[PDB]
């Protein structure tokens, strides 16, 4: 970089740089699932997989209502 | 302040009246002699939590109700209704009860 | 549980500047809203002001223009003070909590628990 | 004859076989117990070990696998549907690569967008669209980098006072900021923060542009030019301030204020005149206006290399030795059958 | 008289019982080994293991349970006790609902704002207090719109030149950026960004408004009204550029450059005239200025469908043969039982 | 007389002896079955659920010891090489301190810096610079506070309209926002939200300032001062607004429009007249303009608890009765030697 | 949306619009504690739980130097 | 604070403010590694330390995109 | 899989405002693109339109100005609506899947799967 | 619409022309009577999934082939090729095959 | 631990440009500071200058317009670059760590450790 | 270079002296010939890690000082002080040790 200092104007000027400007937008969509999961029937009641999804499963439904789409 | 006399075992009840309309924003105070005062209802309708059931409150609006339904020697006090539909927060002048 | 206690010098002379401090204990200042309220000897009971969470403030407005209140949460206490006392302000003087909650009809605003108290004097 | 003193040895011999009996009956009692708390209790205590690490297993196992869409989901949580940046969970190098390889440009904005991936990944951002059963759905939306390679230069000015007869006339620039050359026009962006520089590159911001005349370049030149009208602020009132420069720094030092020229440890290196004077950070260090002192360059300060803790495996595997039980068992198989043989011969006799 | 055959007869079968009893000693001290080892250290490991497992299975659930206390934790931490918007572990939907209803608004407000709630949270935002004990205390800040359904529009400007001569004459609105009208007066945001629009609806910032009079409507019609200053700047140099438009685009064209209207994969579809133009997102897809292209729309790409690894169970439980042990076991105390009748009946029969 | 009993006796007690012998290599296969099962197809179902807990443990541990790099390369990763802040992560408290100790300033400045360590934070922000093996190297940018305590104040305004025969002349200042007071010169703010509040000290931002004249002050005594252009806007059509101020409000009441402040939850307290009038937080609550209603203050509303879910443990140790056993085995022993001792003496006896 | 040209100035206005203005703040206050937890005696020195609670205490304390709580 | 009405231009002036103005900038450097971690090789197929181990090195590796130097 | 189908009044009046709906199940109209092709008795295929998951719409230069195309993801269905219909205007109505994915080649586009139709008759 | 005849087992070429290149933005469909048509060939060279392997794709630029190599009586159908290169998507006019 | 190797021409022609390589193994380049150090046949130590791994320079006053420094991190180098090499300039290079750290007393820095070195020479 | 005798076991107290007082920014190396020197003491207190106890630092300001209590025939190197106050770093002119 070259900087010139402008005693005229009590200023400088830095030049030496290449531009990248922004033309347009590029979209995808994208799709996420989680994998299949099976019941593990040994344990009745308090599975820690079990809670999990349902943990998953609620955070999805809170995530429903900030979607962009009604 | 007004003054109340009443026997054990006799139904109690106490009237007090808003100047305007405040729907069910009152409370209701029990306060004992070299005590502090103890919430007895809100809402003009609530029980609060460890207050005996025989208290009861009544009343939208203008018009509220505090009745005792079985009187008891502990019973005797001090009894204030406060409205809190708006500030300045303002009590009651007060209905005193004393033993027959 | 929230249990509160209130301390002071107990005698004023006139035309000081009255304090009192509420100590909160058994939770944090922050948590709630907090009241003080003055009862004369024979007399009923007078609403003085509520403080917030935020800091802000509502005083009684026959007493804004001597009383300020403010929150300490290193101490985690609540400190009142009236000045220019005269004998008409001897009273004894209660700190209580502000509950604001969700009740069947709506928001309601009631004053639990309430402090034990403390007697203030003016005289000369 | 000698047979009457063979009853009673007879006797106690088939009472010592009966009481030997009974010992093996509760030695076999003692095993029914041990059998029978070693198939249920152990097994039972077992079996429930190896379900509850199998559902330590699976919940460990769901969160390694869905990692990508939980931290997405983690993402749009906190941010209320919609991510600041394209995050490495919302799309994978590979994925932006081939992307840009489909963008309707030419091969030198590719290969540079290919170079600054990093850019265009803090110039994108994402959104959440919706959730379809456990499923959620989202855009992301990369920047296009049209024009590359052209050139751009950035202004700074500082107040230029004069003074004669005690009254001073201050002149200020208003061109301040980043300026690079288009088509048609030359872009202008008035905030330093409009343009992002890395490297020798410098990215800027759409939104901020403002397109103005190729013959603002003439402001550089001639403030008094009549080919253009440069933008310049007059004032009466002196005012001192060091205007920071990309490489250096302009000072401005009028009526009373003690401006000097100085380093962090030895202190003062030289005094500055009153007016402007440009500093270059190759020069010295600070520069002190009155009481306040102002740094040319960033501080470098201490470096650190923190480790981590080491994890240890604590496998600890289980033996036992059945050499010596092997021996007895055999030991045992062969004297029952010798017993057995030798009473054989005893019931043999007797013919 | 071979009575001396029997007195060898019982002495042999004495020394088989010497026999027996020995093998059996072995046993039993064979199965007090694998008794000892069992009880001290198969239970041992066993129990071991069991706390083991205990403490992983309260680690995962201590998270799984305090899972919104470390999320809002985690926040806090990340932005140094500020964050960015009401995230959904700060307030739960059912909670800013409940504080929707109770605000100090109409039905209408209401309505809307429970419509919206996403650019309720996204408007509003929580700072940390403080800490005490194992707790956290936090104040969450919602915003409350009080104005809505009033008419907003949007102003975008191109330069506007005019030759003469080679002497140009540019002119370009200074109007440009987001109008909603208030009571009083229209509230004016001269950036883009200051408001956002989601639907037909515009949620606009407060601290970006510059409220102006309802006379500033007449800019629309005739550019030089006396009734209102319209705020234009003049130039003499011309300016070549596109400006995108929420529906289209206005494309200036000037002096030496080519401007001309494309469509991408097939490429030019007719050269632009010099001066002012509108072209409309179904006209074309791209404008291209000398050799810069500039999109009028978004470019839809590819369509990615990801789903997860699946996870299965590893359960596989242990069954022990019981009834081969108990038949045996059976058979052996059947057989103790059995000696002891014969030795019985032995004893019986050995009287007269 | 009965040498033929005494023969059948021995038959019958032989074929007893050889029966219990024939149990007791029954039981001996039935405990040799027991031991191979419990040695191998036992043992092995032990080993596996140790090296599965060991793997839990060390995922767990490895997550758990590894966590500040591990929330470093996720904050890294979610803002795309850049971190917003100086998080507690990319920095602990102590470095913090000791970094503020080592800054080149004075002991007021570095004071203040550790009394408002969170602004320092959130003015400071983190960079990534590069991946060499296994780690992640970044640098962390702090900011130095030179300049402390001196005067700052703020400046809102509203129309100020005036009626002559219906002909409306409104004015506007245009100084709003926030000053401090600097060595040669005063700093200019345009917009509120460039300083920062907290208690009583402003925290400003360095690139939105505008250094000015000290002389700006008088603007608050005379705006019709001609020792200094105020900034000042005409019109002509009347505006109606309300401007929130710190600790009040000013209205503007023009033409035709009604304002009135009241409270929430009752109407009108007073009706305010023409013009501007100030209103202190104090005095009431809203403000209302024809039918909009503005909030003077924050509405505190409700006030909530939430305690999560205890966590209890599930350790259920196992035992064995471990004495019956030993008095079973204790008298199997001793009454086998019984049963030998006897036997011995019926052999002795034997003669 | 409906969009006009506006040749008479090289401008267009796309009206169409629906105004949402905010007039207030409205506040909450929340509290959130970490369940109770039990010992577990039966461990060897390094708990996981117990590394686990050591490490949400040590956070909460860094956290403590954040806040608004002077 | 002390705010004062200026009813002679309809504005009000609020004093009692103390400043903290930035001067420079202060810089530090770190390096955080991964502690070191071991075979657990009585495992039959994948590990979830093996798996965690992988995670944590394309999680690198898709940083080391993003980094400042190239 | 995704299957889809077309549900439609049969018999619509000259002049009036035809309006089809095609019905997604197995999957999420904001995952993919989706299009609309009639084939007139005895004739070809005529493409009509594409909307995108952001909801941008191509349209048929020959039925631009007579066709709109949304998407309503509470029900998960694709609208079509053609104004002024004529007899011209008689046709078979699809529905079907715009797939865009990578190919050995680049960046194509297909049809698939498509909807069984439903017949639309204009008459008076 | 062109027809074409042949018999079982023959193998049959049907070409479509494009009026301009478009490399390989070309599909193939198969409709038989009363349904819907079945894409059998995307990008000119790619065999949708469920296709009989008899069918191929070929060509680049402007001539493209679809090519039979052994017909079974389930192939009689009507069958257009369209371009992907650009909007308005463009169907042919239909081959009809006829049996002979 | 890291260590540090250097290698150059060995022999350069006058008004040329001298051009040294420091390559680091063991660490990289970013965690720390490195400077050059030359030490003349029978004289003493010459500090060159020192760079930072933000890409800072400070170069030592007597060899500022002639030197230039820098970071490769693809192959984890250090460069030095002199221009205008005169027999003045024969002397053998040294690369080294600039460490900085707290000491008991405070934040100081050394050298440590150092490459072991590489003679260039100059001449006609 | 100032040059210094002395005999196996001896102590060596080897001193130079600042321009301006620099505190505790001091540093000690040892080079041996054909070698690259070796950092001794840092901050002009600190003893290295590796180096032997043998060597000690002492002074603050403007004197500072470097003693061998017990001499070994390894010690025989050149030895300088190199003040890190401020940049550009200056080396001290060296004191070859040499033996009786
Ligand atoms: C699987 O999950 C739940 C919860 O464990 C179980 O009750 C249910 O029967 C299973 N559902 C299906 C669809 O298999
Ligand atoms: C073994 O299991 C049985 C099943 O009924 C249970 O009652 C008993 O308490 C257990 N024994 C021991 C020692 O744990
Ligand atoms: C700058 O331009 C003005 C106006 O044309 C001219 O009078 C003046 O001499 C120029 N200055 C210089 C230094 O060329
Ligand atoms: C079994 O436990 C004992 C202590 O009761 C211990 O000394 C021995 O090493 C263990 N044996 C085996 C084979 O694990
Ligand atoms: C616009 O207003 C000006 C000023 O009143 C007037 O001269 C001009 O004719 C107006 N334009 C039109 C098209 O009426
Ligand atoms: C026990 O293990 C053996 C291998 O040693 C296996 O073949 C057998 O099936 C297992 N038996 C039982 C009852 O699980
Ligand atoms: C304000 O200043 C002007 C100009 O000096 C003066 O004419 C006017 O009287 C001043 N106003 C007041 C109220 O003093
Ligand atoms: C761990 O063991 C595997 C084989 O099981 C081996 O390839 C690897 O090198 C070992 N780990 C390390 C860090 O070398």
């Amino acid at each position: 970089l070259k900087e010139s200092y402008l005693e005229e104007s009590c200023s400088t000027i830095t030049e030496g740089y290449l531009s990248v400007l922004r033309t347009g937008w590029y979209t995808n969509v994208f799709t996420l699932e989680v994998g299949d999961v099976e019941n593990l029937t040994c344990t009745d009641g308090p599975s820690l997989i079990k809670t999990e999804l349902d943990l998953t499963k609620s955070a999805l439904r809170e995530l429903k209502t900030v979607s962009a789409d009604q | 302040t007004p003054s109340l006399s009443a026997s054990v075992g006799d139904r109690v009840t106490i009237t007090c009246r808003a100047s305007q309309s405040i729907s069910s924003y009152l409370n209701w105070y029990q306060q004992k002699p070299g005590k502090a005062p103890k919430l007895l209802i809100y809402a003009a309708s609530s029980l609060q939590s460890g207050v005996p059931s025989r208290f009861s409150g009544s009343g939208s609006g203008t018009d509220f109700t505090l009745t005792i339904s079985s009187l008891q020697p502990e019973d005797f006090a001090t009894y204030y209704c406060q409205q809190s539909y708006s500030t300045p927060l303002f009590f009651g002048q007060g209905t005193k009860l004393e033993i027959k | 549980q929230v249990q509160l206690q209130e301390s002071g010098p107990g005698l004023v002379k006139p035309s000081e500047t009255l304090s009192l401090t509420c100590t909160v204990s058994g939770g944090s200042i922050s948590s709630y809203y907090w009241s003080w309220i003055r009862q004369p000897a024979g007399k009923g009971l007078e609403w003085i002001g509520r403080i917030y969470t935020s800091g802000n403030t509502n005083y009684n407005p026959s007493l804004k223009s001597r009383v300020t209140m403010s929150l300490d949460t290193s101490k985690n206490q609540v400190s009142l003070k009236l000045s220019s006392v005269t004998a008409a302000d001897t009273a004894v003087y209660y700190c209580a909590r502000s509950r604001v909650a969700t009740t069947p009809v709506g928001l309601r605003d009631w004053l639990d628990p309430w402090g034990q108290g403390t007697l203030v004097t003016v005289s000369s």
